[PDB]
């Protein structure tokens, strides 16, 4: 209900659905650990790739 | 006693028998840069003896009919060995300085001096369509000086340099709430200053932007009988402090 | 956009080539098509429009007056006036116009 | 928070861990980080990737489709299929992946234009217009004043000029998981007809047209609407588009280079 | 359906009006700020810094730096007026231009008390005593040294400091008082009188000069804020 | 509270403690208080220095730059820079500080009125405007019928007459630390071209034009911008500008007198 | 709950105690109730002196002034010193008293009027006014077409028709600590010029104006200005003013009996 | 997003109503109060005030 | 907060001043002592005023 | 009948705003999610990809 | 969420950011020290300053 | 604004030097420009606009009437009317008007 903003705010649901409520906008998460490094073998940095 | 002073700075040193206190900035002293503040991704250098040292500009005289005088500051070391060799190959860096300038009479002159080092000092250029050139709005540790006179209007890039409006079209006398000191030929002897390193960004180029300047306006002009020395020269020593750059790059 | 000088005092003798320059940069709130004109008082003498020139306006001046640089898009507008006349005493107008800026340049040739 | 990585101090070594030599054959992109290759300062970084997120990049309204309609003439009445294919400015944005899944908030900023009237002391009042949504399969009207508008059971809208505009919210609607922004392959089992068409993102029409009579003068109103993606999550991301579209219903194009040109290969 | 009331004063702009607002781009992260030094907090740390005063004007004295020297010669007769000028420091021709005056007048009424910095910037050799008076109002100016120093007034002794403070304190019926030039709310005048002639050994100038500052006290304080009369306009630049 | 401070009582002394003897050379401001010069009651003081706080003397709105743009013409509509340099009576707030740093609080206040039209029985509906906000780069429309304005992904904003006027809020939008509003030094690393000019305020441009269509009569409006900076902090004091402002980049003057002159140095 | 006291009972006495007579040369006025000089029962009293105390008897709204200003003209604005001595119907119930303070709560009521239009096929579009207020010493506007109404940082208003009526609070705004609305004595120390004049209640000025332009016919409005006055406390009671008022700066008057006459003493 | 309704008296101006309002000069700080004597508190304290009265009038 | 009427009544001050404020309407005070018997010596009802 | 005042901004549609909506389908239910591989969740997961860069134009 | 005014006020913030909030009137913090005396070493005042 | 006395009755002999004088000061919600005007009812007779004296308006009185004092921005608007003659009796209105306020004087001369 009450949460933080980028102090607080406060925020209320009124209608009974799920498609109603505001924008989300702070679901801060990544992970390009799938995009970035997709191979089966672990990479590590200072070794050579070979 | 409390009349004398001894500043030190590298390998250079000055002293004063006859001056008044120091003003230092707004209330801080000149240090590095934190690491909460730093936004360069490299390791800056420090000399810090080879550029923190007092370097002395050249003399300007004190003529009964004098108007003021005003050096940009980090333009006026460009020449100065180390420092202008450093300002030269990098792309950032920050100072702090603290300027020191001397006048000095005997007890039988008069007259009296307002040493206000204005930060961002935008002037305005004498036609009102154009904008003042490069090679009069400052010189190589060389003193640019205002006059009493309004400057015509034929001009094509010049400066406005007409005392009264200190050249950035504000009041001459709402000039002290800068940082300043009043060199007054009946007490005081020698005026000195502290100014840490103001700006919005926490490093700058040094080539572009003169955010600084040192102002000198005889408010009550030089007077004397006849027989006592009719020259009487300032000269102004300032001394970088805690500087450092980054950036490495060719000449330029 | 910004000229670097709008209006100054320019001197040649007759018989010379006359350098008449117009520099200028862009802000980056400017990013619309590019327009250069130049106009005289003693009536458009030369234009820059999508990229093409389009400069058979004054029948007094035909050949007399072309661009210098082949960088008109970085801030060049300059005409090279050659073989001055008696009759080409007037203010010139570097009139440059790129959206949503606007910046002149106020010549006056004298001779 | 998603705040970004700081920077860690460096000393000049002579090793045998070489971080730069790398082999990009193996279709895994380098890792380096400028610490690795210089002496950098421990600089602390407050610097944050909110504003680059997915519902603060594809949630902003944008315009989809506009139509005009006239109150005096038969029929005058405007239609409209739901697809985000038909503006550009939004296509593009949502190509940059495949399959997308979000809720909708649309919204209609209707306005009027007096027609060239002929009558004298023309006056009209406030005007009332209606947006009905038909889903798809139900029955569609055929002019104004027709008997599918007030008896029927769909959701629609009424609003009057000189208010707030109009806007209602609708779910994820579609057969599948996720709507495709591409579907490769026919529609028809022996594989003729129409190449890249989906009954999976399917929305229904939407007619709209005015309320009031034929008092003396006829206006034309003109409905612009607004998409508005929330709750969205996107999968398997594409590269941007670069050919300029040519039709709505496929990916025509005409080959152009990949980008401009420079005088020489060392300005 | 919560039933509401829209009472008189909705749909209007107030142009004071401190309210909430959307945000025109969410999820902006702003810079992280930096300490610049020389941080303002209240327009009162701008009116405790001197500032000269142009009380030379003298309508050819005012497009030079003349107008900030104050004449100070070797008088033959005893008791001679320096200078002189009503205190009102938002519509006075003299406290106007000043760093207190481009305070005072986005303000209209103010208090406090003030003081007035001196300092002679004569020779070395030379000494002197003035008399600076401050007679609050009711009757004219005071024309005579012996009606000055009826008032308040310090008597200035010049050695090796430089400089005297006369501060003229806050009296006054009203707890403040206008800064546009009336009649009701006067308060007073300021003087300056020679007490002793100005004496000088030989070869040494008999003219010297006298500068004035301005300042505020730690009890001032301003009120009523408006905008100032000095800067016009007629079309956009 | 911010309470200003009281005066304690006094006595009439005689000792070499002098207060009012002191050295205006070191730059130091004198700091006495009348109970050091004369006999002073104890005087409870109750006045407050609330009013002449920063956020006190700079939240206040105040017009920026107006435009107009007629209805029945091609490429009717107003676009602008965002500074602040064009009106003087804000202009001069904004130079007593070097840095300032705040967010903003815009506000139009549109108006209307009807041109000199032609026909007979003139008569159009309510109207609505569209205020549209490019950031530093974007694409700029060219005419009003373009497919620049809908097809976006910018703020903007669509009001109709007869209601509150709009409003939104902007964040502390700069690259730096602070707004300059100085900037001694060039642009050019050769120090040439103009002088004070600096990309660290730039906010972009604004792009105003109608929604309807030309009914039957032009209509010419007008569009007043008002800011409101909130959450301010000023660094670095300056004094106040005197000579009169010529342009808006520069800031360029003829040269005047300290201030109006009196007859003589007496009266 | 401020209720009256109640009376109770008496019996009939033959004493030395006499409450009847009294006194009335002390300046003391008399107190005695009935029950001491008759029989009188014991009757509980419910009545309440609420509704005639001062925030009951002042807090209500009263038109001040009310002004005219065509739109199709030169300088057709209006100005106006804030001061309550021009109605008679409010002065009187501020003469009461001589020392109140109070804060204020104005409030406009702003009407049109379309003039004799002399062009074919009128038609305005909604008007916006503005009511702008100037301290006491600000710089004051000259005609409409001026810059000193928007570049300002005074308080202002913007309204448009057809809405409720504009509201605004202003607190207790003056030198000393209460209006005074009688001063008995000159204003300068010589004795000369005006009377009773005071700048202990000056309150500054009021502008007001059109904000749209000359469409094609001239619309003359009206404004008026209505009090509040709260949180008001009086001090030193007055009695009530009988002769008619003549002028708004002074008190001056044509002598008149003190009450309408009957024909005989005993009728 | 908050569902409201405007009941009937709403956009009207009473004469005799008590709401608030913003204020136009926002922290303004009044001068503080002084015990004036004679403070009435209640109309009903000049009912109490003998006055004489005219109570011979006959026209002239 | 919440305070009696002429059963009770709920007021939220809003504004961040104090002119702002709505009406009193509620300050039942009142003292004639001081314009009724303004008198330095006690008078008493029954015993003479002499 | 709650006493409420209109603060200029209303009955405006701002083109970023998020605010809440009546549904037009009340209790519609979604079909469930599936764990689809390649799930993207900020912008800065693509800058991290490598792409040939065209660094020879050269007009032809 | 609630302090007082210029009796209290109430306060509540509904957006998600910090530059909707509306402005905050009471920061009342002031040090001319600074300003005045920007000197480095200190300055009594009973005592000359040479 | 604010006249000492709106209105009295003069009474001079025929030769003599007549004061008409009009006296007044400002209160502190007067801040526009200063006017200064005189009539006569037997038409302008001396105007004060801009800082500035136009004063040619009457031809029956050419000299015979001139402001006295120096600081006409201070609340003297005074007029010596010298040489009295039979033809100059007539009721004055000294009209001041400064932004917003204004003051009248009527002074009835008569001889």
């Amino acid at each position: 209900q009450v949460s933080t903003q980028k102090i607080h705010y406060t925020n209320i649901n009124y209608y009974k659905d799920a498609a109603s409520n505001s924008a989300n906008r702070q679901d801060f998460t990544q992970d390009p650990g799938k995009f970035t490094e997709p191979v089966k073998d672990i990479m590590v940095k200072t070794m050579p790739a070979l | 006693s409390d009349r004398v002073r001894s500043i030190t700075l590298g390998n250079s040193t000055i002293t004063t028998q006859e001056c008044a206190n120091v003003v230092v900035g707004y209330g801080v002293w000149p240090e590095y840069l934190k690491d909460n503040e730093a936004t360069a991704e490299d390791q800056p250098t420090q000399p810090d003896v080879a550029t923190c040292r007092f370097y002395t500009l050249e003399s300007v005289q004190w003529m009964k009919n004098s108007a003021g005088w005003w050096w940009k500051l980090p333009d006026a070391l460009s020449q100065m060995g180390l420092f202008g060799q450093n300002m030269q190959y990098h792309y950032l860096g920050r100072t702090g300085y603290t300027i020191h300038v001397q006048c000095n009479a005997s007890k039988f002159h008069q007259g009296c001096l307002l040493v206000v080092c204005v930060p961002e000092a935008e002037m305005g250029c004498s036609n009102l369509n154009n904008t003042p050139e490069f090679s009069e709005l400052s010189g190589g540790d060389s003193a640019r000086m205002f006059t009493d006179t309004q400057v015509g209007e034929s001009n094509a890039k010049k400066v406005q340099t007409a005392v009264w409006n200190a050249g950035m079209g504000v009041g001459v006398g709402n000039l002290t709430i800068f940082p300043h000191q009043w060199i007054n030929l009946r007490t005081n002897n020698s005026a000195t200053l502290v100014m840490p390193y103001i700006n919005s960004v926490p490093m700058d180029n040094m080539f572009r932007h003169n955010n600084l300047t040192l102002m000198i306006i005889p408010f009550v002009p030089l007077n004397y009988s006849e027989g006592s020395s009719p020259y009487v020269p300032i000269t102004v020593t300032i001394a970088p402090m805690c500087a450092e750059y980054n950036g490495l790059r060719l000449a330029s | 956009l910004s000229i670097t000088t709008p209006e100054e005092m320019i001197e040649k003798a007759k018989g010379e080539t006359a350098y008449l320059p117009c520099k200028f940069t862009l802000s980056p709130e400017d990013q619309g098509p590019l327009d250069i004109e130049w106009l005289i008082s003693p009536q458009v003498i030369i234009l820059y429009s999508g990229d093409k020139i389009y400069d058979d306006y004054y029948p007094d001046l035909k050949g007399r007056v072309h661009f210098t640089s082949n960088d008109l898009k970085s801030g060049d507008a300059s005409i090279n006036v050659t073989n001055l006349q008696l009759s080409d005493i007037g203010t010139y107008q570097c009139k440059v116009k790129k959206a949503p800026g606007v910046a002149n340049k106020k010549i006056h040739l004298v001779v | 928070v998603a705040r970004v990585a700081d920077t860690i101090s460096s000393r000049p070594t002579n090793s045998e861990s070489i971080p730069a030599l790398t082999a990009a054959e193996t279709g895994h992109t380098s890792q380096v980080v400028p610490s690795d290759t210089m002496q950098t300062r421990h600089v602390k970084n407050y610097h944050s990737r909110s504003e680059s997120s997915i519902e603060n990049f594809l949630c902003r309204s944008a315009c989809v489709y506009y139509a005009t309609y006239t109150n005096n003439s038969k029929k005058g009445f405007a239609e409209w299929v739901i697809n985000t294919r038909q503006v550009a400015q939004l296509r593009r944005k949502l190509e940059l992946f495949t399959y997308l899944r979000f809720d909708l908030e649309l919204t209609f900023v209707i306005t009027s234009a007096q027609q060239p009237s002929t009558a004298s002391s023309v006056d009209a009042p406030v005007q009332t217009h209606q947006i009905m949504y038909v889903p798809p399969g139900g029955p569609v009207p055929t002019k104004v004043k027709d008997y599918a508008w007030q008896t029927s059971t769909n959701p629609s809208v009424f609003w009057t000029e000189g208010n707030a505009p109009p806007r209602m919210s609708i779910p994820f609607i579609s057969i599948g998981n996720a709507y495709s922004c591409f579907y490769d392959g026919w529609t028809q089992f022996s594989r003729n007809g129409v190449y890249g068409i989906n009954t999976l993102n399917n929305m229904g029409t939407l007619y709209m047209r005015h309320v009031n009579e034929a008092g003396q003068g006829p206006i034309k109103s003109t409905v612009r609407i607004y998409f508005k993606p929330k709750h969205v999550k996107a999968w398997v991301p594409r590269p941007p588009r670069l050919c300029q579209y040519e039709k709505q219903k496929n990916v025509n194009f005409s080959p152009i280079g990949v980008t401009t040109s420079r005088t020489d290969i060392i300005t | 359906g919560l039933p509401v009331m829209t009472t008189p004063g909705s749909t209007q702009f107030l142009t004071s009006d401190d309210f909430q607002s959307p945000s025109a781009m969410p999820q902006f992260d702003v810079t992280p700020e930096m300490q610049i030094p020389g941080r303002v907090n209240n327009l009162m740390e701008i009116a405790e810094v001197d500032s000269v005063v142009p009380v030379n004007n003298t309508e050819d004295n005012v497009s030079s730096l003349k107008a900030y020297q104050i004449p100070v010669q070797s008088n033959s007769d005893n008791g001679k007026q320096v200078f002189g000028f009503p205190l009102q420091p938002g519509a006075n021709n003299v406290l106007n231009r000043t760093l207190l005056g481009e305070i005072l007048n986005y303000y209209t009424h103010w208090s406090g008390s003030i003081k007035l910095t001196f300092m002679f910037c004569g020779s070395a050799m030379a000494t002197g005593k003035f008399l600076l008076a401050y007679s609050p109002p009711g009757a004219g100016v005071p024309k005579n040294r012996k009606d000055a120093m009826l008032g308040t007034h310090v008597i200035w002794d010049v050695g090796l400091q430089s400089s005297c403070v006369l501060c003229v304190p806050w009296i006054s019926q009203t707890h403040y008082r206008y800064v546009v030039e009336d009649e009701y709310t006067a308060a007073g005048y300021v003087t300056c009188w020679y007490q002793t002639n100005i004496v000088v050994p030989a070869d040494v100038q008999s003219s010297c000069d006298i500068l004035c500052f301005v300042s505020a006290c730690n009890d001032f304080s301003v009120r009523m804020l408006k905008d100032t009369p000095f800067i016009r306009q007629d079309t956009f630049y």
